[PDB]
Formats: C-alpha cells, structure tokens, sequence
C-alpha cells in the first residue's frame, strides 16, 4: 500500500506548491525599495563582566532588564547585576555539560539543561538564604537544546530525540508531546501571547505548534543545511531563522512562503544565535568570524559589525526595554553594548 | 564615595563570590580528562571496568593524579552537533574489536565490522577540533582472534593481504594498517597496546601517555618548542 | 690605526643599536596591548616585558655613554655609569627568574607542598618582580656611595672597593641561572636517554628543540658575561686604543640574545 | 506495515495542512512595515538617548 | 528558624558579661548580625554590627572601648563581651539577622532577648504621637519625622517599620518605605516623601496592639524613634 500512499502524498505536495505559487505576488524589496536607510550603526561596550573560566553557552535577560543569568562549562550558573557589576548568586551545577538557561517571568525560578537529558529547576527566594533544587524533569531521550518558561508552573522543552514536550512542574509529568520532525530540533522561541510556538530542526525544516491541542499547524522549508537558531518577531506574525550556511531568512505566518534572505559573498561560516530588537527593524546575529553583525530587516543590508571577541560568539540577547545588548563568546567573557549619543 | 552602606555590603558579597570561583577553578585545573569512544559492539564496556542517562562519568586517582573518564555512546544523535563540547580534553581512548573481521554486521551484511571501525577512526582522527589531541588505541579480544586466525585468513576482509597466517604477522599487519590512516603525522602521536587479563598494566600505559602529552603541553607553554 | 676599520665598526654598532631598540619597541607594544585587553597574562610574558624595558633603558644609556666618552665634546653628566650598572643587574636578575620559571613549570613533581608553592608563585608573579627590583636597588646603593666618595676625592683603595662591589653585585644572579639551566638540561637529557620507547614524532623533536634552545641561550649569555667582566678589569684590554670593535662584539652578542628571546615568545607566535 | 502506517499519517497531515486560509504577501509586508514604523519613535538602539538618562552611562 | 540566647541576670557594678546568640535552622555564613538593647520603659537603641566574613566591625559611641563583638561561623555562634558595667547597662537584648544584596529584605528575623540588670552628627528620628485610642474598623495613620533628606541618588529611601506586641518580639512590616515582607497581610501600607513618613492601616484586628517604630539605615549610627502606642 506504500505505492498509493506515496503517490497521493506527492500529489498533495504538488497541490500545496501550487497554492504557494498562487499566494506569492510581489517580493518584499519591491515594497521596501523606497524607505530611508537606517544609516551607520556604531555601538561600544559600556560594561564588561568577568569571572567564568571556560566557554559560555547560554544567557538570558530577566523581566526587569536589570538581572542576568549566565551558564558556562566550569559548572556554574552566575546571576549578575549589570548596573554595577556585582554577583548576587553563584549556583553550582551537578553536570558540567549545559547548553541552555532561562529566567522565569516572575523572577523566582531558573532552569538549566544539557547533555544529561534532564531539566533542572532552581528556586531563588526562600526563607533560608541559599538556592535550592525544586524539580528534576526527566523523560527525554536525547540532549536538550533549549528551554523556556511559560507561567511559573508550566514549561516547554525541545530535545535531540526529534521531540518537543510540555510539562507542569508540581506533578512533574509530561502533558503533551510534539512530534513530526525527521532531524533533531535545536531552537524554539515562544510567542508573546503564549498560544503558539515555533521550532527549527536539523533537517532544514521549521514548524508551528499549538500549545494546547498539541498538533502541527504549518511547515516551512527553504534551507539546505541544518538550522541553528530561531527567534520570534515582536508583532507575533513572523519569525527569523539562522542557518548552518551563511544565510538567514525571514518567514511570515499567514503566508507560508518566505519573504527575504540575508547573505553576502565574503561570509562563508554559519550563524549561531539570532535575536530581534523590540521595534522590529534591527536583526542581530552571531557568526563564526569572531564577531556579531546587525542587519536591517526591511532591506537585508549590513549596517553594523560588533568586533571585540577573540573566539566564536555563542549567545546573544536583548533586554525587554531594548536599552542594551548582551553578547557572550567562548573566550570566557560577557559584554554589554550600547550606543552613545 | 556616593555609595550607600548596602552598596558596600553588596561589594563585599561580590568579592567573596569571586574568591570562591577562583578557588574552585584552582582546584579544577589539576585534573586530567579522557574521552572514551569506539564502536558499541565490544571493547568499550570492558576497559571501563578494568580501571576498578546519556553521558556517564567515572573518577579514579592514580599516583597523585585525578582522572575523569567520560563515556558517551548512548546519546544516539548527530555526532557533529555536540562533538565540539569535548574540545580541550587530554586524550581520546579508541577501542577497536579485532576478532570481528570474519564477523558480519546485521545491517548491510556485505559490509564488514572492520571497515566500520576503519571509517570511524578516519572520521575521528582527522576531525577539525582534534588537531593536537592524542589518541590511545586499544585492540581488544586477543585470545579470540588467536583461536580465530588459525582457521580463516585476513583475505575475507583484506583480500590484498599477503604473508603468513600466524598470530604475530597478522597482528603487526593490522596495527600498521590502522596506523597508516593518520594524515597529520607531525603533531599527533598514536600509542598502540594490545590488552590482556591484567588490568594494572593498562593503567600504566594510559599514565605514560598522559605524562608524555602533559610534558609536551608544558614545553609548548614555555615557548621552548 | 686605520680610520676605515673605525668607521666600519661605527656603522656596525649603530645598526646593532637601532635593531635592538626596534625589537624592544615591538615586543613592548604587543605585550602591553595583550595585557591591557585580557587583564591577565602568563608569567613568561611578564618576564619578557620586564627584560624588554630593561634593554630599552640600557641601549640608550650605552649610546649616550659611548658618544660622550669618545667625542669628548662638552663633558657633562653624559658619563652615566650608575644607570648602566642598575639596568645590567636588573637584566641579570630577570634572566635568572626566567630560567627558574622554566625549571619549575616543566618539572613533573606534584608534591603537595611543591604544588602549593608553585601555585603561589603563579599567583603573585608581580610581587616577585618587585622583590627582584628591590634586591637590585639594595645591591646598587653601595656603588652610588663609592662613586660619591670618589667624586669627593676628585674635587686604588676606594676604586678597588668599587671594583669589588661591582664583582659581588654581578656575581649573584649568575650562580642561580647556571644551576637552573644545568638542572633543566640534565633532566631533559635523562628523559632523552631513557624515553626512546614512547615513539619519536612529537616528543623526540620537542625535547631536542628545547635542549638546542637552552644550549644557545647558555652560550650567548656566558659570552656576554665574559666580555663585560673583561671590560671590568680593563688592565689587559686598552679600551682607549680600541673601542668600537669591542662595542660591536658585545652588542652583537646582545643582538643574538634578544633575537632568540623574541622568536621564542609563545604569545607573539600565536598572534603571528 | 510500519512504513504503511507512517505514510498514512503523513498523508493525513498533508490533508490537514492543505485546507488553510492564505492571503497574498503584499498585505503582510505592509503590516510588518507598519508595525516597524509604529514603535520607531522610542527605539533606544536605533535613536540616540541622552547620556544622563542612560542606565549604563 | 530559631534564635535563642543565654546569659545575664543580676550583676554587680564593675564586672564583665558574656552574651551568646545561638542560631539554628538556616544558613549563617551569608548573614550579618546586629545586637539591639531595650530600655526598661523606653525605645530600643542600636549597639553593634558584625558582617559576613568578619571584615567590617561597627560599634556605637556610648559603648565604644568596653564592648566587643565576635562570631564563630563553623559552630554558628555569636558573642558579645562587656566590661566595666554601670547603671546605664540595664536592658534586655535582642539578636538580629540581616542580609544585603539586590532585592533583599534586611531585618527580617528577631529573637527573644535576655535581661541584664546591674545594681548601683547622628540623624535624629522623632515621633511625637505618644498614644492614641482607636476602635476596630477605623483606618489609622502614623507619622514619622526626620531631619536630613533620607533619599540617595540610587533611588532608594531607607526607612523601616516595626511593630511590637505586648509579650512578643518586634516584627518587620515595611522595608525601603514601600514594600511588604513575608507573612504580613495586605491591609498595611506605607508612603511619604522627603522627611514626613506615613504608615496606614485600614482594617484593625485584635492582634494589632502595641507600639510602632520607624528606623533609618542610611548612616551607620542607627537611631530609633520615640514610637507610637496604640490601644483600644
Ligand atoms: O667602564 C666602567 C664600567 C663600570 C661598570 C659597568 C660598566 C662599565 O663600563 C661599561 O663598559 C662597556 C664596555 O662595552 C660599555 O659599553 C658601557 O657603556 C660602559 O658603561
């Protein structure tokens, strides 16, 4: 019966390809060929942070745009006060292999995950004055790539088992599981409304998932190699993807096909992290050329290069109020950049 | 000045945290790290117990050095996408089963186990990250091969092989065949050693290899290289 | 004495001086940039930068001294000998510290007291640098008092005491430097003599390269010390009759020494 | 019959993704650029900020 | 979390006394310790201060010289040594914890205290309300007054509120003039700017009986107000 099933699947693929052909009318450049260019963008390091002794892999801003959390391979989770460069907490870890970290919106819990295939939850505000483990979620078969909190009692995770999962923390049991990826997924960015969330995998495919019904809704393709990073537009109707080749892409949601690509001749290496500014005009990316780049989203032209790291830029983040940009590389350093007037 | 009392207290807290981090790094610096790889057929679960989840960690102390052995073979994912986390290790221990040339893989029966080990070694030796990391080769199941080579020649997997069917000639031929796969024979040193029942001697071999690599690293640090 | 030889060694010494000056400038620039950017440097770079600034001072001191002493035009404070002695003793102590660092870092001993001491030395290297400078000053003060007394007499005996002070001042670092170099060479030779089993590709060449570099350094520094001392006596050698040839000799020695130390830097080769 | 099973699920999935409302991308680009222009006023990394106000300066 | 102390009683003049604070139920090395004396029928006055790691040691002017304060972190104990006592040192003492970092709440816990009876510039806080009779269900406001401005360029105002019931230890209600602690109900509120400082209670329970106190923590001489007495 495989023959007929394959033939009808191919027919449906042709049907959707024709539908996408009907959808596409004009490219983004034909519309954004008249707006004013953003001009030169120059930023410098207002403050620098030190204390790690190994490569930094993850970094997440708090909800108040003041407190920071960083994770590195020496087995430490450090919470920084970026205003005056003090350390408020230094949590030791049980496993030294981590690749993600998060900050709960309220500001009471933090989360960690790595090669150990378990998600650890830490509680900050207690009566006795030390951080403690609150939950150790387990059940995934494969390394965890990213974790993001939902409501201080729910969490969503993505792993190398080609699977995403949704958990509640009290009982510590899975509620819904998302499957449909051939290669392993390595990035997810939750929507502001916490109703839908998108994920990009290593098979050059991105997908949309509903958080309650737990089924795939839209499937996006257009890349060749693996997809390494993803981020959500502040509006909630678009998202950007970073690729293992020297390309980035922007997708809209009500139209399944892509809008614009970001590439250049001199750049050959891939993209590690991607983040958006709050106004949605600037697109920040980290590369393997030991520097970060800024793209004008509506025009796909370079407008700024942040140099100053001696190794690969691993993590990149933007505050909620959009006042500073945080960057972390493999040289055991963290940096906070902000332009001057 | 222009700072409050609570600012002073926070500054002292930060200084204490920095001191603790420095001491932790000082303690963690003097430790050797070994990464264990190889085909999952055999030879990996035996050397791990000769010394005495997705990742497994083992600690053992020998002649006043601390050894951390990392075994990751149950991860079952894309090796490229996480093999870079192990850059900076002292050495890679590769275990190769020897009495499997006659043996045939369950999948792709026309394709032999020995060729799978060969391609694994060719992929791991010439990787971009491990350009200076030494590789310690462990050829396993000597007795099984001795009782097996007496019946079948290497032509079942090595048709071009020539020479006598005795044990020593075949063992030397296989060792040379595996050592020939190295391309950058200026920085790497491949140490080969056939295993036996006694576990004390294997630890001595890994100790000597680690000592040589660490002395080379110290010479590189001082610029005398 | 033909004038052609005099001018030939004139230009030789001038080119040697400019070469050593530019080498010192390059190393100080790169190492200062690295130290400022990273906020932490390995000790060998600290010793290299200390030696570089010492050479920077000594070269200009020597140049002004030779000009003033030979041309004999407008005899002024240009007769600067105290700075020369101070900086020479500084370089001697710095080289001894570098050699003892080489000895301690490579050494395979992991004794708990020894390990703690080595970690302390790695912790407070600038403190040891300051200590070396302090010993240098404490040692040079007697030369200053002897010069003051001799000048007061001017405006044998005291001069002989100053000669003895110079000898005692310069003979301190050399014993430690020689002992450390000999120990390092002996350890590497023993490892060579019974380490042939552990293959030959990256280890035999490394040990032989280290031995060759140490031998070159030993020979060059012994030659420099011998010429400086033979100058110190000065009864047999008439510096008045022949000066520029001797200058070219000694500063060719210092040129080879500085070139070797520049080429052996780990941070620079990484940058290069 | 595992291959037949996964093929059946794939066909059903393509069927559900088939019936989705779509609309041309000109309006999508217009909406995205309108939102970008909507908050272009109070953008700190885009527009200059006084030094006294700046948290980090 | 508990804090029990020992030592004291009747002492002849000219003697010496060892006072001990023994802590159990929480981490200790991350906390700084304070001592506070209580006048026989008046408000409390600050005495000493030790910080975490035994780095900074602070005293009061009236007790300098003959007072010493130390700690033993591994055994979790705190010591005060007093010499050359006099009739002034007739008070019942309290042992207080405080932790300092971004967002922390200082003066969260208080102890029971022990009695010491013996035989025969600084910023000033004034509360001139003395005593006021109120009935349950009637909203109440309490005022505290300072001399110098209590606002620092870091955007923080250092005023603390305390409430003391008859037969109990003080409890913290408001820190940094505007924030509630843990265990406090919602009905308590606080506000004010500059010098005049206001505390408001909307609903009154039977348990809301006693004396209210305002405290400053800007300059290290820590002075208490006269206090507000509330009764039915
Ligand atoms: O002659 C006096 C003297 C005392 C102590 C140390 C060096 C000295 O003389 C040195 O002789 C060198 C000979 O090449 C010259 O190059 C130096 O400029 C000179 O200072």
């Amino acid at each position: 019966e495989l023959d007929q099933l394959r033939q009808e699947a191919e027919q449906l693929k042709n049907q959707i390809r024709d539908a996408r052909k009907a959808c596409a009318d004009a490219t983004l450049s034909q519309i954004t060929n008249n707006i004013d260019p953003v001009g030169r963008i120059q930023m410098r390091t207002r403050r620098t942070l030190r204390g790690h002794l190994a490569k930094i892999y993850a970094m997440h801003w708090g909800t108040d745009s003041r407190l920071l959390v960083s994770a590195s391979q020496d087995g430490k989770l450090i919470i920084w006060d970026s205003y005056t460069t003090n350390k408020v907490h230094a949590i030791p870890l049980r496993s030294s292999w981590v690749m993600t970290c998060a900050y709960a919106p309220s500001g009471n819990y933090v989360a960690c995950g790595g090669l150990d295939n378990i998600c650890s939850i830490y509680n900050l505000k207690t009566r006795e004055g030390n951080v403690r483990v609150s939950r150790e979620l387990a059940g995934h078969t494969g390394y965890l790539s990213c974790c993001r909190f939902l409501d201080d009692n729910q969490i969503v995770t993505s792993s190398g088992d080609t699977t995403c999962a949704l958990w509640d923390i009290e009982t510590g049991q899975q509620t819904t599981t998302f499957t449909g990826h051939t290669g392993d997924v390595m990035s997810l960015s939750l929507a502001p409304d916490t109703r839908l969330f998108v994920s990009g995998a290593c098979d050059a495919s991105a997908k949309l998932w509903d958080v309650r019904e737990g089924m795939c809704r839209q499937t996006f393709t257009g890349h060749e190699s693996d997809i390494n990073a993803i981020c959500f537009f502040p509006n909630g109707n678009a998202f950007a993807t970073g690729s293992d080749d020297a390309t980035c892409r922007l997708f809209d949601l009500r139209a399944d096909q892509e809008l614009m690509t970001y590439s250049h001749d001199n750049i050959i290496c891939g993209i590690t992290s991607v983040s958006f500014s709050k106004s949605g005009r600037l697109l920040l990316a980290g590369y393997d050329d030991f520097n970060c780049n800024v793209w004008d989203a509506l025009k796909a032209d370079r407008a700024g290069v942040l140099a100053g790291h001696d190794n690969r830029v691993s993590c990149l983040g933007v505050t909620d109020d959009g006042m500073a940009v945080a960057t972390g590389s493999w040289d055991s350093f963290l940096k906070i950049w902000n332009g001057s007037s | 000045c222009t700072l409050s009392a609570e600012d002073k207290a926070a500054v002292e807290r930060s200084k204490m945290i920095d001191r603790n981090l420095r001491e932790d790094g000082e303690k963690a610096a003097r430790e050797v790290k070994l990464l264990l790889l190889g085909a999952g057929e055999s030879g990996k679960s035996t050397i791990v117990k000769q010394m005495k989840t997705g990742i497994v960690e083992t600690h053992f102390t020998f002649k006043d050095l601390h050894f951390k052995m990392f075994d990751v073979g149950g991860q079952r994912s894309e090796r490229k996408k996480w093999i870079h986390c192990f850059e900076g290790v002292t050495a890679i221990i590769f275990c190769v089963a020897l009495s499997d040339y006659d043996l045939v893989l369950a999948e792709d029966e026309e394709m032999n186990r020995m060729h799978e080990s060969m391609k694994l070694f060719d992929s791991i030796c010439n990787n971009k990250w491990f350009t200076d990391t030494s590789i310690i080769l462990f050829l396993n199941k000597k007795d099984l091969f001795e009782e097996k080579i007496k019946k079948s020649p290497l032509t079942i997997c090595y048709p071009e092989y020539a020479g006598s069917n005795t044990y020593e000639e075949a063992a030397a031929y296989i060792q040379c065949q595996f050592e020939d796969l190295n391309k950058r024979k200026d920085t790497k040193e491949i140490y080969t050693h056939f295993t036996c029942a006694t576990d004390t001697k294997n630890v001595q071999f890994v100790f000597d290899a680690v000592t040589d690599v660490i002395i080379k690293n110290n010479l590189k640090d001082c610029g005398l290289f | 004495i033909p004038i052609q030889l005099t001018v030939f060694f004139m230009i030789i010494y001038v080119l040697e001086s400019l070469t050593i000056i530019v080498q010192s400038s390059l190393i100080v620039a790169v190492l200062g940039r690295e130290w400022l950017q990273v906020r932490r440097l390995m000790p060998v770079d600290m010793i290299l930068i200390s030696l570089g600034i010492s050479r920077f001072c000594l070269q200009w001191a020597s140049m002004l001294n030779n000009f003033c002493s030979y041309f004999n035009l407008n005899y002024v404070l240009c007769n600067l000998t105290i700075t020369w002695e101070f900086f020479n003793i500084l370089t001697f102590w710095l080289n001894s510290l570098l050699t003892v660092f080489y000895c301690i870092k490579v050494s395979s001993f992991t004794h708990h007291i020894f390990l703690w001491l080595r970690w302390r030395i790695l912790r407070l290297f600038p403190w040891i640098l300051l200590g070396c400078l302090m010993i240098t000053c404490v040692t040079i003060i007697p030369s200053a008092i002897g010069n003051y007394i001799q000048i007061q007499l001017l405006t044998e005996n005291f001069h002989q005491y100053q000669f003895q002070a110079h000898t005692v001042a310069l003979v301190i670092p050399f014993i430690l430097f020689l002992a450390s170099t000999i120990f390092l060479m002996a350890s590497l030779t023993k490892q060579i003599q019974h380490h042939s089993t552990g293959h030959c590709n990256p280890s035999m060449k490394a040990r032989f390269t280290a031995l060759r570099s140490l031998a070159v350094l030993f020979i060059v520094f012994t030659s420099y010390f011998l010429t400086i001392l033979i100058t110190i006596i000065g009864t047999l050698f008439d510096k008045r009759c022949w000066l520029w040839v001797w200058e070219a000799f000694v500063y060719a020695f210092i040129l080879m020494h500085s070139t070797s130390l520049m080429l052996s830097s780990p941070t620079l080769k990484r940058i290069l | 019959t595992a291959s037949i099973a996964q093929a059946r699920k794939l066909v059903e999935q393509l069927k559900m993704e088939a019936n989705i409302d779509r609309i041309k991308v000109s309006k999508a680009a217009a909406d995205l650029m309108a939102y970008c222009e909507a908050h272009a006023k109070e953008d700190p990394l885009l527009t200059p900020v006084p030094a006294s106000e700046n948290p980090f300066r | 979390v508990q804090l029990v102390e020992s030592g004291g009683g009747l002492v002849q003049p000219g003697g010496s006394r060892k006072l001990s604070c023994s802590a159990s139920g929480f981490a200790f090395s991350s906390f700084g310790m304070h001592w506070v004396r209580q006048a026989p029928e008046k408000g409390l006055e600050w005495v000493a201060y030790i910080s975490s790691g035994s780095g900074t040691i602070y005293y009061a002017d009236t007790v300098k010289g003959r007072f010493t304060i130390s700690r033993d972190d591994p055994k979790n104990t705190l010591f005060l040594q007093m010499t050359s006592l006099r009739s002034e040192d007739t008070a019942m003492y309290y042992c207080v914890r405080s932790i300092y970092y971004y967002g922390s709440s200082p003066f969260d816990f208080w102890g029971q205290g022990t009695t010491l009876t013996v035989s025969s510039s600084d910023i000033v806080m004034t509360q001139a309300t003395s005593s006021v009779p109120v009935t349950p269900g009637e909203s109440v406001s309490i005022s505290c007054r300072s001399s110098k401005s209590l606002l620092h360029s870091n955007g923080n105002t250092y005023l603390y509120w305390f409430l003391q019931r008859p037969g109990q230890s003080p409890q913290l209600l408001i820190y940094r003039m505007s924030n509630l602690a843990s265990g406090v109900p919602d009905r308590f509120s606080g506000s004010g700017s500059g010098t005049a400082f206001t505390l408001t209670i909307s609903r009154l329970e039977a348990e809301d009986v006693g004396v209210y106190y305002c405290m400053q923590h800007l300059e290290y001489p820590l002075t208490f107000g006269a206090g507000t007495k509330l009764e039915l």
